[PDB]
This record gives C-alpha cells, sequence and structure tokens, in this order.
C-alpha cells in the first residue's frame, strides 16, 4: 500500500521530475535558488532587527517610576470628587483608570459613583463630551 | 518427512501441479480421497530416490516399500514412478542402474553443445534407450562452466556459487558426484579508493539507504504503476535515480520551509521591536510631561493636581505594554535558538555517501550481469520467488568437476562447430565443421535436434549457426527482445596468503558512477593462495578491451592501498575472462531486459514443428528442442537452471519419440 517510510513519492512528485529529460535538474535548482533567495533575506531581517535593538538600549529603566502602596478608603474628600470628573472626561468608563487616578477608590467605589453623584456632576453630559474625541 | 521430499523436488507437497494434472487428468479432476493417495504415492517415491540418490530406483523397489493401503493400487504407483522418471525427478544424474540399459535403441537425437543443459539431457535421453550425439564446438565440456587448473591453482571462471541446496537439484548431484562445498562467509568489508576501511557507520548506513532506495523501486513499480516512460519501458535503474532524485527533492524542500519558519519568525520580531521602539518614544516623552507637570509648587488647583495623577496613570500604562512586549520578545528570541540549533539534514548523500552507494549498485550488475540501465523495472526479480533455502556455497576441487563426471559414458564430439540446422518433416541433418581446420565438414542426420546454443550465440549477427527453414519470427523476436549480459572474472595466484584469511570476500569502492564495476570485489575462496576479483556493470564489457597486464597492474595497485605497498608480491599465474569475446558464449547469461518479461523465457523453450513436405499431409511432429539457462522460466541464468531445463527437454523428447503410456 504505502512506500518505505522515509521515500517520498507521491503521484504528483513523480510525473514532475519525469515531465523531460533535464526536469530533474530543472526542478531541483528551483529550490536550490529558493533556498538562497529565503537565506539572504533572513541574512537581511537579521540586521533590520539587530538595529531595532540597539535603539531599545537602556529599556525603559530612566521613565520607571516607583509604585505607590496606598490603602483604598471609603470617604469621598472633595478633592477626589474633582479628580473623579476630571477622569470621567478624560477616560470615560475605563473605570480601571479612574481607580488608579483617583489612588484610593475601588473600582467598584468609581462605579457606584457614576450613579450617587450622577445627579450633582452632570455625569451624562461630561461622557456625551468625553465621545465627542 | 515426505513432505520435505516434495520441498526438495521443487513440488507442493499437498496440491497437484499442472504438469500432473496433464499426465493423470482422471485423478484431479477426480475425487480428493484418489489426489491424496497420488500425491502420497508421488512424494514417497521422491524420498527413496532423495533418500540415496547413487543407486536407481527401481518400479520394484518403490512398490516393495509403500505399504497399504497406498501399495494397493499397482498402476497407480506404476504410474507415478514412470512419470516422476520420466522427467528426472527420480534417476537423474549419476546413479548406478540396476536394469542395465537394452541392447538396442530407439531413435536418433543429435544435441548441439555440451554444456550443462546440454549433458543433463543427453545423460537422461541415453537413460531412456535412445542414440544421442554431442556436438561441441570447445575442446572441452560444461561450457560456461569453466575451471582454470595449473598445478594446485583451481579456480573457476564460469560459474563457481551453488546458490544454497534447499531445494537445489544440484544437492542431488553434490551427494552423486564428489564435490568439496565450502559455506561462504557473508561478510564484505568496504575500503575505498584511498585504502580504508569504510567506517561501520557509513558501511551500514548506505547499506540500508541502498536496500530502501530498491523497495523504492518496487513500489514505484506495482503500486505506482510507473512501468512507461516516453512510450519505452522503465528500467531499473532508470527508475533508481527517479528515486534518489525524489529524495534530493526532499531534502530541499525541507530546509526551504524551515528557513521559512525563521522567516515566519524574524518577522514577527521586526513588528514586534518596531512597537517596542515606538512606545519607548511614548514612554520618553511622557515622563518628560510628567515631570513638568510635577516641577509646578503646591499647593495646586485641582486640574492641575489631576495633571499630575493622569501623566502617572498613563506612564505605568505604556510601562505595561512595553514590559509585556519584552516578554513576548523573550519568547521569539528563544524559539529562534530553538530553530537555528535544529536544522534539518544538511544534504541526501555525500560524495563519500553516493560513492559507497555505488559499490552496492556494482553489486547489483554483478548479480544481474548487466547494468542496471537494461534490466526491466517491472520483472528483473520475478525468479526471486523460488529462492533456494541455505548458505551459498563454493566448490573448493573446482566446479567442472560436475560436468566432467556427467560426461561420463556418453559420446561427445569435441572441436565440432555446429554451423546450420536443417529440420523437416521428416527429420533433420546438422551440419559441424571441425574448429581446427575448418575446412573438413561433418553431416549428422536425426529424428531431432536439442539446441542449447547460449542465447548470446543464438543472438549473433551475422549468424553463426543457420536455421533451414529459419526460426518463426515468434522465436526470432524472443530472442531479439531477451538480454544477455556480461560479468568477467581476474584469478591472483600468489605465492602466500596475505589477506584477512576468515574473510571470503572482501570489496573495493570505485572513484566514478562510470567506474563502479571496475575491480569491484575479491574472493578468497580456496584452499591455496587465490583471490579472484570480478568486473561488473559497464565496466565488465570494456576491460575486455584491455591486456592482461594493465587489468592484473590496476588489480595490484588496488591491493596495495588496503593491504600495504610492500605486503603484495608479484602473482605467480594470471587469468583474465572475456566472455563477450568468446565466441561459443557471447556474454555471461541472461537477464530480463526492459521491454521483456519472463514470458519470453517460456517463447524460448517451445520446439519448433516444421511445415510438411507434401502439401496437405498430417501434421507432423516438431523437430527442433530448446534447453539451456535461457529456457528456464523460474531459475534463468543459473547451473541448476541450465540442469533443470535439460532434464526437462529429455522428458519432452522421451515422450514424442518412444510415447508416454503412463497417461491413461
Ligand atoms: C558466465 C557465468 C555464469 C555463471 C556464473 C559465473 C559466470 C562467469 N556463476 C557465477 O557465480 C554467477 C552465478 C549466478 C547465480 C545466480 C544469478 C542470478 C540470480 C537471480 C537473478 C539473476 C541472476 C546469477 C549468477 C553463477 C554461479 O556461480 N552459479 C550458477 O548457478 N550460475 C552461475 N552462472 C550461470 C551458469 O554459468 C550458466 O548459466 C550455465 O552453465 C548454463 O549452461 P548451458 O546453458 O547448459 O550452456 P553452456 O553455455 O554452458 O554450454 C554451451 C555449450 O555450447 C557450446 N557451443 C556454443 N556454440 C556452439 C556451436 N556453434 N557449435 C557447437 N557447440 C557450441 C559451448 O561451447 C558449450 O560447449
Amino acid at each position: 500500500r504505502k512506500p518505505p517510510k522515509g521515500m517520498f513519492l507521491s503521484q504528483e512528485d513523480v510525473e514532475a521530475v519525469s515531465a523531460n529529460a533535464t526536469a530533474a535538474t530543472t526542478v531541483l535548482r528551483q529550490l536550490d535558488m529558493e533556498l538562497v533567495s529565503v537565506k539572504r533575506q533572513i541574512q537581511n531581517i537579521k540586521q533590520t532587527n539587530s538595529a531595532l535593538k540597539e535603539k531599545l538600549d537602556g529599556g525603559i529603566e530612566p521613565y520607571r517610576l516607583p509604585e505607590v502602596i496606598q490603602k483604598c478608603n471609603a470617604r469621598w474628600t472633595t478633592e477626589e470628587q474633582l479628580l473623579a470628573v476630571q477622569a470621567i472626561r478624560k477616560y470615560g468608563r475605563d473605570f480601571q483608570a479612574i481607580s488608579d487616578v483617583i489612588g484610593n477608590k475601588s473600582v467598584v467605589q468609581v462605579k457606584n459613583f457614576f450613579v450617587n453623584y450622577r445627579r450633582r456632576f452632570n455625569i451624562d453630559e461630561v461622557l456625551q463630551e468625553w465621545e465627542a474625541e | 518427512g515426505v513432505e520435505g521430499a516434495a520441498f526438495q523436488s521443487r513440488l507442493p507437497h499437498d496440491r497437484m501441479t499442472s504438469q500432473e494434472a496433464a499426465c493423470f487428468p482422471d485423478i484431479i479432476s477426480g475425487p480428493q480421497q484418489t489426489q491424496k493417495v497420488f500425491l502420497f504415492i508421488r512424494n514417497r517415491t521422491l524420498q527413496l530416490w532423495l533418500d540415496n540418490p547413487k543407486i536407481q530406483l527401481t518400479f520394484e523397489a518403490t512398490l516393495q516399500q509403500l505399504e497399504a493401503p497406498y501399495n494397493s493400487d499397482t498402476v497407480l504407483v506404476h504410474r507415478v514412478h514412470s512419470y516422476l522418471e520420466r522427467h528426472g525427478l527420480i534417476n537423474f544424474g549419476i546413479y548406478k542402474r540396476i536394469k542395465p540399459l537394452p541392447t538396442k535403441k530407439t531413435g536418433k537425437v543429435i544435441i548441439i553443445g555440451s554444456g550443462v543443459s546440454g549433458l543433463a539431457a543427453a545423460r537422461q535421453l541415453q537413460s531412456f534407450g535412445m542414440d544421442v550425439t554431442l556436438l561441441e564446438a570447445r575442446d572441452r565440456v560444461g561450457g560456461r562452466v569453466a575451471t582454470f587448473r595449473k598445478g594446485n591453482y583451481v579456480a573457476d571462471l564460469g560459474a563457481m556459487v551453488v546458490t544454497g541446496l534447499g531445494g537445489n537439484p544440484m544437492a542431488v548431484v553434490s551427494k552423486q558426484v564428489n564435490m568439496e562445498l565450502a559455506k561462504i562467509k557473508q561478510k564484505c568489508p568496504l575500503y575505498e579508493a584511498n585504502g580504508q576501511a569504510v567506517p561501520k557507520e557509513k558501511d551500514e548506513m548506505v547499506e540500508q539507504e541502498f536496500n530502501r532506495l530498491l523497495e523504492a523501486t518496487s513500489y514505484l513499480s506495482h503500486q505506482l504503476d510507473f512501468n512507461v516512460l516516453n512510450n519505452k519501458p522503465v528500467s531499473l535503474g532508470q527508475a533508481l535515480e527517479v528515486v534518489i532524485q525524489l529524495q534530493e527533492k526532499h531534502v530541499k524542500d525541507e530546509q526551504i520551509e524551515h528557513w521559512k519558519k525563521i522567516v515566519k519568525t524574524q518577522e514577527e520580531l521586526k513588528e514586534l521591536l518596531n512597537k517596542m521602539v515606538n512606545l519607548k518614544e511614548k514612554i520618553k516623552e511622557l515622563h518628560q510631561q510628567y515631570k513638568e507637570a510635577s516641577e509646578v509648587k503646591p499647593p495646586r488647583d485641582i486640574t492641575a493636581e489631576f495633571l499630575v495623577k493622569s501623566k502617572h496613570r498613563d506612564l505605568t500604562a505604556l510601562c505595561k505594554e512595553y514590559d509585556e512586549l519584552a516578554e513576548t520578545q523573550g519568547k521569539l528570541e528563544e524559539k529562534l535558538q530553538e530553530l537555528e540549533a535544529n536544522p534539518p539534514s544538511d544534504v541526501y548523500l555525500s560524495s563519500r555517501d553516493r560513492q559507497i552507494l555505488d559499490w552496492h549498485f556494482a553489486n547489483l550488475e554483478f548479480a544481474n550481469a548487466t547494468p542496471l540501465s537494461t534490466l526491466s523495472l517491472k520483472h528483473w526479480d520475478q525468479d526471486d520467488d523460488f529462492e533456494f533455502t541455505g548458505s551459498h556455497l563454493t566448490v573448493r576441487n573446482g566446479y567442472s568437476c560436475v560436468p566432467v563426471a556427467l560426461a561420463e559414458g556418453l559420446d561427445i564430439k569435441l572441436n565440432t562447430a555446429v554451423r546450420q540446422v536443417r529440420y523437416t518433416a521428416s527429420g533433420c541433418e546438422v551440419i559441424a565443421v571441425n574448429t581446427r581446420s575448418t575446412s573438413q565438414t561433418f553431416i549428422y542426420k536425426c529424428d531431432a535436434v536439442l539446441c542449447t546454443l547460449p542465447l548470446g550465440v543464438l543472438k549473433q549477427q551475422p549468424p553463426a549457426v543457420q536455421f533451414v527453414p529459419p526460426l518463426p519470427e515468434w522465436k526470432t523476436s524472443a530472442v531479439q527482445r531477451m538480454g544477455f549480459g556480461n560479468l568477467n572474472k581476474v584469478v591472483l595466484c600468489f605465492d602466500r596468503v596475505f589477506w584477512d584469511p576468515s574473510v571470503n570476500l572482501f570489496g573495493h569502492v570505485g572513484s566514478t558512477t562510470a567506474s563502479r564495476g571496475e575491480l569491484f570485489l575479491f574472493w578468497n575462496l580456496y584452499k591455496a593462495p587465490i583471490l579472484l576479483a570480478l568486473v561488473a556493470g559497464e565496466a565488465a564489457g570494456i576491460m575486455e578491451n584491455i591486456s592482461d597486464d594493465v587489468i592484473v597492474g590496476r588489480c595490484l595497485a588496488i591491493l596495495k592501498g588496503i593491504f600495504g605497498s610492500s605486503a603484495v608480491p608479484q602473482p605467480k599465474e594470471t587469468v583474465v575472462s572475456r566472455w563477450r569475446a568468446d565466441p561459443w558464449a557471447r556474454g555471461s547469461y541472461s537477464y530480463v531486459a526492459a521491454g521483456s518479461s519472463g514470458n519470453d523465457y517460456d517463447l524460448m523453450a517451445q520446439p519448433i514443428t516444421p511445415g510438411p513436405s507434401i502439401p496437405g499431409a498430417p501434421q507432423p511432429i516438431p523437430r527442433l528442442f530448446f534447453a539451456g539457462e535461457h529456457t528456464i522460466r523460474n531459475y534463468p541464468a543459473t547451473v541448476h537452471g541450465a540442469l533443470l531445463s535439460g532434464l526437462r527437454e529429455a522428458g519432452r523428447i522421451a515422450d514424442q519419440f518412444l510415447g508416454a503410456m503412463y497417461t491413461l
């Protein structure tokens, strides 16, 4: 039924190397050149990717700043209320970012804020204008 | 048991052959029980003969030693025994005769050729009470069973291997005739052109690849039906090359898709670094912006304080992104160490490889005595189903001892070249000349002619032998289509053994594909200090154009490299054969040529029947018969196959001119 294991022998392959006298030598030079074609292209992107590695020198280590461990509180200082409305104006519905700006309000107190002070802070108008951008 | 007698007679022990159906059509069409009785009587007589083949097995002896119920029916035993004795399955070869031969002899047969097939028929026909004369162009019997002998040096230029005694008629002969049969130890060390052994690593690697490529052709043959190409039949070598190409093609497609996994990941990294460089540039800018917004001294109003917190959030956001992206950059710089460390195979075969593989093809061209370019892909190995069992042997006292043993008591005319065969509705006359003074002409008249002329002789154009009338087209076309190839031996006779004596045979690897046959193999086989060097393939037909010294030169060279330039003495005696040269052979033995089949081997064996002399007289008897190694489909190009075909035709001829009274 099937070849020895390792011999490659499709009906298709067989005719392609028989079609003429040097149809053997032919298809084995389209492959020696497909192989050089990729080999030099592999050599290319190696140096393109080697230059882009040198720009990334230093990482972002100058540029990274410390983490602020701060215990999450409950009450809303009028300060934190005002940070909130500005974060809503700049972050839409991304309750995670707003909880990072305010710093000591959980992502749910953030969501609660949206309805409690919804009236008094025109949260709706604010969101409309967020969406304009 | 009795079933072993049937195996050793090349006969299915539990079925009637087509031969036996012809002679016993009552039985094989009859009830299952009679068939078994017959089959036992058949196998039991075989066992009797086989158990002691130095004396005749008379019908009386046979019936004596059967018991009931099997010895009840005496005509069934007489029919079986007669059948056997007739077609040379018992009382063949060299046996003492109980019933000494009849004084008066029936019919007259001329036999062209004292080869082994010739002698085997002659010996049976005389055994049947016929008049048999053998015509011989050579000054010796044996034909292509040649044996060099000088002093104590002994070495066959012809056949030398008994291919193993499991069902081999030669097994019987060797009991009858003194033969010193020595097993051949199968180990063959290869030695490159330089003189250095091939390492066990390579020598196994190529050989498995060789064996693997053969099966590949066989699968191309039967499974993909790859048997015609450009309206011509495909040859073995032609398809071995297509199979090596498709493996060289595979190695390349395998590197292409692997290196193409590297570009498919190099450019993942290209895109990944480009995010990472444009992300460090956003980070570089916000850090500045957050610095300036933190520079504003408190206490701040709330928009200015939101600006510090905001830029802070936004920098921690783009710092996750860049950290995640040099996480991912870690996975891709490791996968690129992976792939660039697991390359697929560099080549399909190296020139040290393809040159040792070429030695395995020299062996296969030695086996078949022809360039692999000429063997039929479909059929070159049709005779493989009938292989014998057991070790292959050589004949240590020289294998001419067998023809000479057979020729005892026979009428042999040596130095007698047949030159015209003339067969008619009323008899035949064969015209021979004396080989020494070719003027002196001979005429032999006879009832039938048995032609054991080598296929190469029959192939010769312009003819060495003329048939009057000409052979029919169906016979001459079989003669053109069949293959008759060539191989030669160089015999090297030294005063002392300087090779590994525990190694019967050791190879030599050739530098070229073209010269793979040239002195590719050596045999220690004999008591004495004799090495024997083979010339196969395309090299066979070319070394015949080259003097003995030049050939013995290349052999001394080749051996110095392998055993050292000072352990190799001069040879005391040298013999080169040239079988395509030899006009009584014109080659070495037959091979299934591309465009031929084993069916041609059967055409070769059909007798010729001359037309009627008087128009409208009855359809005559057949007059011209053919035997010889090229006529036996299931055992071609062998000795045992010659033997067998001579046994066959002697039965055929006797059934014709003596009648076969055992078919009733
Ligand atoms: C030339 C040579 C032949 C053989 C061998 C060696 C050589 C050099 N040996 C070698 O290891 C190879 C081996 C073998 C075994 C299996 C295979 C094989 C297996 C599977 C598939 C394919 C192949 C291959 C090789 C072996 C061996 O060991 N044992 C072995 O088993 N037969 C071997 N073989 C074959 C054997 O040698 C011969 O096949 C028989 O000898 C056949 O002889 P036969 O056909 O009877 O006939 P002839 O040719 O011998 O006799 C003719 C007479 O006619 C005279 N004659 C001509 N013309 C005229 C004329 N015009 N007028 C009057 N007389 C004439 C001629 O002068 C001679 O008098």
